[PDB]
């Protein structure tokens, strides 16, 4: 018999993933890490764009 | 994760390759049709009387 087949695609089930940033400075000398602070507020800083390799 | 999905495919119809070869009905004789009955027959005739001289 001959098969009549069309391409199909699956749906993903993406759950949220969160990274971490360990570069919190303890001394305010140099540019290796980030100085710390007390009260967090959203100042509009986001990470860069890069494709997850899967 | 990737959700389960169906491969949308269908079967195309094809005609089966089928043939019928020779055969014999198997019968070899008929049924008897006839009965042997006495059948009356008379040639043309004329009827006289016979007398023997005493």
């Amino acid at each position: 018999h001959t098969i009549n087949q069309t391409p199909h695609s699956h749906s993903i089930s993406d759950p949220g993933h969160a990274h971490g940033v360990p570069f919190g400075a303890a001394v305010d000398n140099g540019n290796n890490a980030f100085d710390t602070g007390g009260s967090p507020y959203n100042n509009g800083i986001g990470t860069t764009q890069n494709q997850t390799g899967i | 994760s990737v959700n389960t999905a169906n491969a949308n495919l269908s079967i195309n119809t094809s005609s089966t390759g089928i043939s019928i070869q020779s055969a014999s009905t198997g019968l070899t004789v008929t049924s008897n049709a006839g009965n042997g009955q006495a059948f009356q027959h008379d040639q043309p005739y004329l009827v006289f009387r016979v007398f023997v001289k005493v």
